[PDB]
RNA sequence: GGGGGGAACCUGGGGAACUGAAACAUCUCAGUACCCAGAGGAGAGGAAAGAGAAAUCGACUCCCUGAGUAGCGGCGAGCGA
RNA sequence: UGGUUCGUGGAGCCAUGGGGGAAUCUGGGCGGACCACCGCCUAAGGCUAAGUACUCCGGGUGACCGAUAGCGCACCAGUAC
RNA sequence: GGGGGUUGUGGCGUGCCUAUUGAAGCAUGAGCCGGCGACUCACGGUCGUGGGCGAGCUUAAGCCGUUGAGGCGGAGGCGUAGGGAAACCGAGUCCGAACAGGGCGCAAGCGCGCAAAGUCCGCGGCCGUGGACCCGAAACCGGGC
RNA sequence: GCUGGGGCUAGGAGUGAAAAGCUAACCGAGCCCGGAGAUAGCUGGUUCUCCCCGAAAUGACUUUAGGGUCAGCCUCAGGCG
RNA sequence: GUGGAGCCUGGGAGUGAGGGCGCGAGCGAUAACGUCCGCGUCCGAGCGCGGGAACAACCGAGACCGCCAGCUAAGGCCCCC
RNA sequence: GCCCCAGGCGGUAGGGGAGCGUUCCCGAUGCCGAUGAAGGCCGACCCGCGAGGGCGGCUGGAGGUAAGGGAAGUGC
RNA sequence: UGCCCGGUGCCGGAAGGUCAAGGGGAGGGGUGCAAGCCCCGAACCGAAGCCCCGGUGAACGGCGGCCGUAACUAUAACGGUCCUAAGGUAGCGAAAUUCCUUGUCGGGUAAGUUCCGACCUGCACGAAAAGCGUAACGACCGGAGCGCUGUCUCGGCGAGGGACCCGGUGAAAUUGAACUGGCCGUGAAGAUGCGGCCUACCCGUGGCAGGACGAAAAGACCCCGUGGAGCUUUACUGCAGCC
RNA sequence: UGAAAUACCACCCUGGCGCGGCUGGGGGCCUAACCCUCGGAUGGGGGGACAGCGCUUGGCGGGCAGUUUGACUGGGGCGGUCGCCUCCUAAAAGGUAACGGAGGCGCCCAAAGGUCCCCUCAGGCGGGACGGAAAUCCGCCGGAGAGCGCAAGGGUAGAAGGGGGCCUGACUGCGAGGCCUGCAAGCCGAGCAGGGGCGAAAGCCGGGCCUAGUGAACCGGUGGUCCCGUGUGGAAGGGCCAU
């Protein structure tokens, strides 16, 4: 008896990083993604992988707009 | 017989003044065709080792 | 990389150093490859040709 | 040791001239000093006199260091920094350079 | 005049391996163990075709330091003036 | 090929197994490949106390042992066996 | 002279050591007694600590002395400035075009003392080289029998 | 053929009508001494008392899987609060 | 929320063979005192104590010591008891 | 403020602290010792939590060694 | 003592390819003011060895597969095809080799997985690691038969030497201590030692060996150790040796 | 006169020729050396610088030596796997084992990159010469079920999908900060400066919709560097940058 399976891929450990009402400094990775499970918003930038982070100081600001998507905010001090 | 300086760390570490320990960054001695320049430039820096390395290579060079 | 999709640098044609290494399918593109890439010793953007790696 | 992988000092890459047989070449050594040190002097002071002073280690030439208040001095180092020229021709003090 | 002996102590010829490298061949162990020859109360070395950077020293031997430094090294282990 | 830190390295230096193979100071060797310059020293003969190593041995001393220790052996021990 | 010895009865109660998840274990060791018997030393490093001195600290070899007496000896080492591969510069240095930005740095206390950088030494922990806690191989090699 | 006496061949060597036998009662490489206190990531053992605290048996990587380096978890000293 | 709480800085560790039970899963045969994981607990190290007859992890409960005192836990209250 | 207050005190590996005892150095040209050392046997006696220490009795016949420190071939 | 020289080994080969040291020095470089010095160095010449060409089996060794096919069936003398260097010849063949298998048949036996003779469908015989046969020989191994038997049915007695008793001398292995019972359970899963029962007056002597996971030998079988040792080879490296 | 003008006269090259020298290779011969043999040995004889014996060249070389010959593992072996990506396992944070359940990667694109501008799919129906089930065309219905280079997943048309314009940012020096993490690695990146691309600008551009497409250090090569250059200047050689 052999066995094709066995094999898996390191965890990547994705993720929402910081929350809502979590004070965050600019460029703290706010969410760590594969596409766009939430997308970039008010004072939020994403890399070349999705991966959504603070633009400005502030506070993080979740917000899901229905059709529209969930997006992230970082709201200024 | 006093300790011997263990010349492989010699060759590869400085310690700085705070007794951090410092050394260049791995990864760009081949194989850069493909790596980006924010690779080859942020490995071309030197780093302060992680804490328990560090002070085991201290232990390394005593008469440092 | 490949046989048939090989490295190359680039020089620049004024400065002639190599500054910039990248790869290409020479089955598709059989020409040297030539771009305007910023020359850092002649600090300035400047015509490149392909040389061999 | 690392339980016989290879070491982390190992994976890392040796880094500058490490020099070569007949190995090092001797050349001047400059044991550079401040002038918040030789404040503790008076007029002149050589390089001589630093050596008794615990400070100008042996077999170094003295330069100069532009730290501390400077002192309206005669001093003759081997060498100084700018700031210890600008320190100490500025504050009275007489930068001498010899050989 | 020699022969042979003499505990250790010295050269001079020969000269290991175990062991370390967490395997092992380069290497280290070590020119060590030991063998042989020779002496002598010592031996060796010893009066620069030297050192090596100062126009500097000045046969040789040994102690400390230089210095674990310069360096050598599957640039490893280690060895190391 | 050996010694030198020198594991062939840019490999000098000392030595020498082969093969070539000098000259006598304007001759030579060396300062770590090599070239020029600048300096050091005079190879291919020999000898040389001292200061150093050791303890067969005599003596002195021990935060040395005290007869299961101390030397294998305090005694008729390198013995009986 | 209140204790001491024995235990008849009743209750309770699975030797010790190691090695183990797990031993009363039918796992290991020990017949018992007496004696020997195993974490040290040196030299380096590092941490702490008791003291000395302190931007100083401090000697080695040796010398001189006594013959249990210490002293001399500053050669030398550590520290006082870091950064850099290095030349080199210098509280800056490196990368860099940059004065950009970053990396490694620099800023010591209190009220003349208190302190204290550091450093010497003792002590102790640990580490490195040494046989390195003690015993144990099978083995290898040299010289001989 | 057997046997006595006299001798020769020995250690990676001898001898062997050959079994890998024998080579001084244990020979797939003799014995003694020496290297040597080889190495042993393995087994066993590791000795007076009292007190405080108090684990792990996980991850990663490992010629690694019964061993190790780092982190996890213990303790101690100091500091912060 | 003042706790043998927490953090930081240093020294020293051991540990890196775990196991049972519960629950959620994989494998297995919806077998295993099986194996492998996650959460938790206990043992380990608590084979100290009561019960479960006996029994490491099931129930109770954390053994500084003494007392010929009292109250309860699980569990029992017909005799052993 | 030596005593009281509160809390804590199962324990392997292991970390830390605190003591006991053995040989030897200083104390010591000292002190104890033939009226008896060390050592041995014994104690139901006293001290300590213990490691142990005294003290006593008999044997023993000649060394033992304090407080307080130091150093280990130190505890089976 | 058949075939295969395809690969390996060997023997032979002046063609040819390759091929080191060496030679050679186009050229190139450092240095010097130059002389000069120093160093790289291509072409080409340049050995065995190797490749290459041959031969070589009593040299290493190897010696096929599928499909069809004849007067019932069956089978296949026969043909087709693919591959190989070649397709195993003589001879033997369920064998010291036959897995299926105690094959089938015959003998032998009342009954024979063994023996013997054939069968061949030889998993996996076979020709100098020789094939087949073979008289004589064998402390060789099989099978069968006769004789004789205490081997046995199945045992019995007897004799001697011990064992037993006495007097003398008098060990050893081993041993945690022992005040050491059975069962049913439990317990690291097989209990004198734990629990419930039951049973048992103290101690002996001669015996049997069930147990005390009895003793003996730090399991040799298994695994592990980055343990060793011996041996092999087209494992690596090196060396003797040889060219 | 030719692209050159002539005799004659030189530097010379052109290949050949032969004379010599310095040569090298092969032959053939000889004899003292060297090697036997001659009882004679300051001599015979024989072979013959073709041997033997040095140094180095290369080669063959289990004759010999030193050695290697992995781990995991429901004992070991045999088989399988060893690294990274995707999904479940995985218990709604992440991480989470099994020789558990499924597949992948070891690249590719000079455009499949940047930017501006433009468009929106699959599919179904009806109509439509070849011509169809399915070519291209038309209309109608469609939120995405299409496509997005390749495994899966996530994401996605208010584009990341298709087309065109230009361009090479598939930038240099850096980098606030973070995620992830034993370490090392890995990943995101504002922003700044140099100098550019596209664009009116706003803006974006430090490769690719993302998650695999890869490997520490050592050793060395190549180019730049001009940093060190062993008494000095060079150089050898290194360092550093790129690779
Ligand atoms: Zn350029």
């Amino acid at each position: 008896g052999s066995t094709r399976n066995g094999r898996d891929s390191q965890a990547k450990r994705l993720g929402v990083k910081r929350y809502e009402g979590q004070v965050v400094r600019a460029g703290n990775i706010l969410v760590r993604q594969r596409g766009t499970r939430f997308k970039p918003g008010k004072n939020v930038g994403m890399g070349r992988d999705f991966t959504l982070f603070a633009l400005v100081d502030g506070v993080v600001e979740f917000q899901d707009r229905g059709r529209l998507g969930r997006y992230v905010h970082v709201r200024p001090l | 017989p006093k300790m011997k300086t263990h010349k492989g760390a010699k060759k590869r570490v400085k310690i700085t003044a705070s007794g951090k320990v410092v050394a260049m960054k791995t990864g760009k001695r081949h194989l850069n065709w493909q790596k980006s320049g924010k690779e080859i430039r942020q490995k071309g820096r030197k780093f302060v080792l992680a804490k328990p390395e560090a002070e085991r290579i201290k232990l390394l060079l005593p008469y440092e | 990389a490949s046989e048939v999709r090989i490295k190359l640098l680039l020089e620049c044609t004024e400065c002639k150093r190599r500054n910039y290494a990248t790869e290409k399918n020479k089955r598709n593109t059989p020409n040297k490859l030539e771009l305007r890439k910023y020359c850092p010793w002649c600090r300035k953007h400047t015509v490149h040709r392909e040389v061999k790696i | 040791f690392e339980g016989g992988r290879s070491t982390t000092l190992m994976r890392l890459p040796k880094r500058g001239m490490q020099g070569q047989v007949p190995g090092e070449i001797k050349r001047p050594r400059y044991q550079g000093v401040n002038l918040k040190d030789l404040a503790r002097f008076e007029g002149e002071v050589t390089p001589e006199l630093l050596v008794r002073a615990g400070l100008l280690k042996k077999g170094y030439r003295l330069k100069i260091l532009g730290e501390g208040e400077a002192k309206p001095l005669k001093v003759v180092a081997h060498a100084f920094s700018k700031s210890a020229l600008e320190k100490l021709k500025a504050a009275g003090g007489e930068p001498v350079l010899l050989e």
